[PDB]
């Protein structure tokens, strides 16, 4: 009893179908489908343990994901998908191209990624900020990260491979938490910037 | 002393290319950097540009449909009055056949004239003379469409107006 | 006295055949006055649909000119920013070339190291960590092309305003 | 509007199909599947209104927002194509090449400079060009020319020096002017692919 | 090409008799007056159509007293539509000296005095 | 006669800075071109390599999947052997069980020992030797897991061979 | 006699006592030897996915270095037709300053003039109209790129492939 | 760090008596043995861990005629489980001594022979 995707279907189906009749005028029958079809899919939600915004939401990427053409398509309009590649920068150019020094440098390789960082830095506020590029709603490749201090000074660096690009998202979550983790040993709070916790958590 | 000195700058020179290593390595990144900048402000500016050709593709959109609709009232206002002069056209061309089937009605009772029940045949004619049917004016409504076009151009001022408040609010090159 | 009576009434009837005639044309000119009639108001109405069609296609004209006028403002911002971004380009790949060619200068220097005139060409370059050159931030000017956006949206939303004030001055049938 | 609602309800159902007609979907959602096609086809026979058409309309209808989308999202969705490349018709010798118009005439289209010798007359003549693409959209001409049969230089459509860039119809609007003027001079005119693919 | 209506369809619909026929055929119009009407105050009007800033074809032109009635009229000859402004001028000269040759006044009115 | 050579050269050179004006147009033209071809390639290389990392990095996921397909056999295998020997276990113990019940009775049954009735009490208890049930031996197909191996060895050696066969192809720089 | 009699079966009572308990012995004894078997089968089998582990990353490694590999081949052949560009825009740039160079000359001799140096001055001018530089054609390898893509493509087919004959020698239940 | 088994499950978990018994401690180990069995060709086979190249801990040892009966039992004492390798190597000389003594001969499992 699990092939429950029409369900999901159903639910954004009638979403979209209500937003017709309800600001249009539709059709009298239109509107009775509407009010008879809710009844059902609440009834169906009830006795499924499945929740109707979650299923909606399902129904999205279920229904949105699979619309090739036959014929042509809903001009998948570019004011609403221009579609979502974009370059994310959290710094700036001139703390891109600083150098900086490590009293007590620390080098691990985490798959295709270099990570540094000084452990001589304690008890710190550090902000991480990055510049990288963002495929729909995933980070694609990382150019470069940075850890600065509230001062404002570099304290570590997440930055792939010289030889060996590029790389997925998941390897950097996965250097983002070795980083973090080799910080915070120092007594260190680690707070992250809001492309980064939306692209790396 | 000069060979360990020797040594001693051949090992500080050894850790001065590593450093220069890894600062080439950061400048290549600062140039991908600034590559992908520069793209991600070219793909901003092009979406930007899309977005003002479909509003405004939307606003002459707008524009057809009130074109269409004022010469709808026009034309309507015309066929209102055209229709009421077809069926005056109908009345007059009634009347006048009436007219003329009488006309020719009396020619050829001229023809059998010599018999006596020709005064019988013809003295009702004369008296037959339904000629009436009363004709109401018809009136264009001249107010009404010249106002129309008053109002357009009126229309095409304020549009005017508008687009100077628009394009004042940010500098020109 | 009969024959008398005929003649009378043969010419009685001649003269309403007469007044038929005169009635018959003042019938044929009304017909004529009402196609005439007709006819003027359907060149009124034409007359009025091709100013109403100038009007539009003037201010389909003025929205072409507002649309090039922001798209031309859009694409000299993108290409100010893009001309800073390739200026920025060029300084660190010219200050990364340097420092490469030094690199290899003092990695082929040490094939030729315990010979005694290589502290002599090498003492200057311990000297020489020439690694600087600053970076000035470029920034897109987001609040003007935001701004555009949103006043083309202002644009659209006050013109549908517009023609609904104009069309509402009038009835649909 | 009582006829919106056969539109929507055949797009929808043409979608609903979809699911079931190739993945598993639902027995009870194929049951429905099928009886709303034949419900649809008897209102589509009761309406005097073809399921065929009114399905194409439901399909423009319910695909010009709010379709794709509002409010929501969040993950789940992007619905897009991209593109950004760089199209050469002419090499860079043709580029680099220099020309001289017999009869010159040139005009100002927008923020585009249009030359042309008048004095050719009844040849077959092609454009090429070279430009940018972005999407399936033209961003930015760098140039155009217009080269016979035997591969001479006739036409050339430039932006001006002070004044880049510019926007596709500018491209269009330009494109229409030199076909005309070449043409009336009794010239035939083709176009290269991806012109044809950026203009018409 | 426009058409001007000095009268109403009724007026140029309406029926009228002259107590005193007066016939004339100023070339290709025919002109008829009522003798018996004097001493009146009597307008002009007329049905015509208009090319720039001519007249081109007459259709109908009929004498109103001051209430309202019939007195003369000039229209075209069946067989002769055709005829030029100068002809419909001389017509309108001599039906107003025609009436005004009984004490009458006569006024025209401004569409018709333009053309 | 020199004033009006000296006005013929102004004019001849005057057409002349024209037409460089317009031939140096013609260059920076030409330089916009070799510099959109050169983003033309750095775009192809760039979606070639994305596609070249998709492909390897589908590769990683289906060998992700052999891998774990192979580990869940070998773990159920391990599981089988291990469930026959659970249950051999419970035979084992059950049996254990009963005869230590048996023998904690049979002890304190020889503490009432002085009455007759001891024998009535005690030779029930005698020859109680529960023992039954036979086990048959467990064996572990230790061919599979080592043609497992065997086999997942073959396949580094086959994957090698392709890599090569691939590589092969072009020139290395 | 009873009392010996109840002697006689407590001694071969308690005789049964030893011999139970060293059964007991025997069978926990046994359990701990199963425990032991089941202990040593969890031993080989993960010893076993541990090898499979190992070979499965000696795999991916490969495929890392294939990958490495295949990126070095397209970014070297980028780097040739991009530093090919380079020389091209070089050039071109050297005739664009070059001719606007002598422009400049043209434009400032004409208006310092009725001298009679001016000719001299500007008759060397007339002849100048150096408009060359030949361009030789620059064509990417797009042939060698878009088949390092299809046999990368190839690869993975192929691997799929692999894997699938691998799965298949052993028994699905 | 693995489990070498000689005896199958079955051979070990099954009883066997002895008509003269003979039970002796040698250290942490009880060796059992039947003094009736004589000329006979008799067999070790033995249950016990293994680490590194060296014996650990002995789990069971039995002796087994040509005909497959126990005759002999090596087992670690309950309270004493823990013991070397060298221990039981003694056992085994004691228990072969033991059923050698009445004109058996014995023979050693290679396993038991390599520990």
């Amino acid at each position: 009893p699990n092939t429950v995707s029409s369900f999901q279907v159903d639910c954004f189906l009638w979403h979209v179908r209500k937003r017709v009749a309800d600001q249009e005028l539709g059709d009298a029958p239109f509107l009775d489908r509407l009010r008879a079809d809710q009844a059902s899919l609440r009834g169906r939600g009830s006795t499924l343990g499945l929740d109707i915004e979650t299923a909606t939401r399902a129904g999205k990427q279920i229904v949105e994901r699979i619309l090739k053409e036959e014929s042509d398509e809903a001009l998948k309009m570019t004011m609403a998908s221009v579609p979502a590649s974009r370059y994310l920068t959290d710094m700036t150019l001139e703390e891109m191209s600083r150098e900086w020094s490590m009293l007590i440098p620390k080098q691990k390789v985490a798959g295709p990624l270099c990570i540094r960082m000084d452990q001589a830095i304690m008890d710190k506020n550090i902000i991480l900020k990055a510049n990288f590029s963002v495929i729909f709603d995933r980070l694609e490749t990382l150019i470069l990260l940075r850890a600065f201090t509230e001062e404002g000074a570099i304290v570590g660096e997440i930055s792939p491979l010289p030889s060996l690009p590029g790389h997925t998202a998941e390897d950097v979550k996965n250097a983002v938490g070795v980083l973090i983790g080799g910080l915070e040993a120092n007594d260190n709070t680690v707070r992250v910037s809001e492309t980064l916790q939306r692209f790396a958590w | 002393s000069l060979s360990q000195a020797s040594a001693d700058l051949e090992a500080t020179l050894r850790h001065k290319l590593t450093v220069m290593y890894s600062q080439i390595n950061g400048a290549s990144r600062a140039l991908d950097d600034v590559r992908n900048r520069q793209q991600d402000v070219r793909m901003t500016a092009n979406r930007k540009v899309e977005q003002l050709q479909q509003e405004y593709t939307e606003m002459k959109a707008l524009l057809d449909a009130s074109e269409t609709t004022s010469t709808r009232k026009i034309k309507e206002e015309e066929k209102r009055v055209n229709s009421k002069f077809d069926t005056i056209y109908q009345i007059l061309l009634k009347k006048k056949s009436e007219i003329q089937t009488l006309k020719e009605e009396i020619e050829q009772s001229l023809t059998k004239r010599d018999e006596f029940e020709f005064l019988e045949k013809a003295s009702k004619l004369r008296g037959i003379s339904t000629k009436p049917v009363y004709i109401p004016e018809v009136e264009l409504n001249h107010k009404l469409i010249k106002g129309i076009h008053q109002s357009t151009i009126d229309l095409k001022n304020e549009l005017k107006q508008c687009i100077g408040r628009l394009q004042e609010l940010t500098p020109s090159s």
